[PDB]
DNA sequence: TTTCACTTCGCTCTGATTGGCTCGG
DNA sequence: AACCGAGCCAATCAGAGCGAAGTGA
């Protein structure tokens, strides 16, 4: 459900910020590339070998 | 007038707490001892997401800093918004769904369309 | 630069804890629409400010620049609030 | 020529990132 | 019954902040 007419003071910002991530999407692809598992590498390796608790917790 | 964007679209009690919150925002913007190194969000990543548009040149830091607070007031209002419906259907846990409701409600939102397409 | 073109999310989902009473959970999906939310606000404001600039044949988008934009696109409030914390930076 | 207002550099230090388990929904 | 998934914990290290140096109008 698209509306023809949205708030008047949004609308032209609105066509012309859809250009603008259309462009990003063009040489970044970043519009579609999605969400990774983790970010880091050395940060999931860290997170993985911690020492845990019984409850799956990082330990104090 | 300049206030409408508070209690747009909003219903009872939900008014009062968005007007008094808003209350809220202004006299803490109006006071007169800021510390300009206390934000929640970073000033670099806000002028990074800036930087993202290839128009963008230079920053002044005044526009990060202005952002910093504005951003916060939003993700704020938006958040107390989007309870009201986790609320209605008797949920503790906020979804994506419980948003998407919320933009609907004032055309202040009408910018994310796309962002959260209905 | 693909963590980059959002704010970081811990940062975000905290804001949205504060808003919400103490028993209330947030759904990772939740934290992420935010996320892109609050990314689009900045970009959206920030495009209306740099259009203006590049007309004006400035390199600089400043304070005041964000302020005209925010009452341009409707975020008046926003604007008005904003105005004493920018003037109170400047001095 | 110096000044102004930003960027980019270099570096220090900090707080965002991160997953196995529980148990309410 | 079976399944789904968000809070819980805090140490590393990516990067946010900051002073110095670089840039140009």
């Amino acid at each position: 459900e698209s509306p023809l007419y949205v708030n008047a003071k949004q609308f032209h910002r609105i066509l012309k910020r859809r250009v603008a991530r259309q462009k990003l999407e063009e040489q970044l692809r970043l519009t579609s590339k999605g969400r990774k598992p983790y970010l880091h590498e050395s940060r999931h390796n860290h997170a993985m070998r911690r020492p845990r608790g019984p409850g799956g917790r990082f330990l104090t | 007038g300049t206030w409408a964007n508070v209690n747009q679209g909003l219903q009872g009690t939900a008014r009062d707490i968005l007007t008094t919150y808003w209350q809220h925002v202004i006299n803490h913007l109006e006071s007169d001892n800021h510390d300009y190194k206390i934000h929640q969000l970073p000033l670099a990543r806000i002028k990074k997401v800036m930087k993202a548009d290839p128009e963008v040149k230079m920053i002044s830091a005044e526009a990060p800093i202005l952002f910093a607070k504005g951003c916060d007031v939003f993700i704020t209002e938006l958040t107390m918004r989007a309870w009201i419906h986790a609320e209605d259907n008797k949920r503790r846990t906020l979804q994506r769904s419980d948003i998407a409701a919320a933009l609907s409600k004032s055309d202040m939102f009408d910018f994310l369309i796309d962002i959260v397409p209905r | 630069k693909e963590q980059d073109r959002w704010l970081p999310i811990a940062n975000v989902a905290r804001i949205m804890k504060l808003a919400l009473p103490e028993n209330a959970k947030i759904a990772k999906e939740a934290k992420e629409c935010m996320q892109e939310c609050v990314s689009e606000f900045i970009s959206f404001i920030t495009s209306e400010a740099s259009e203006k600039c590049q007309q004006e044949k400035r390199k600089t988008v400043n304070g005041e620049d964000i302020l005209f934009a925010m009452t341009s696109l409707g975020f008046e409030n926003y604007a008005e609030a904003l105005k004493i914390y920018l003037s109170k930076y400047r001095e």
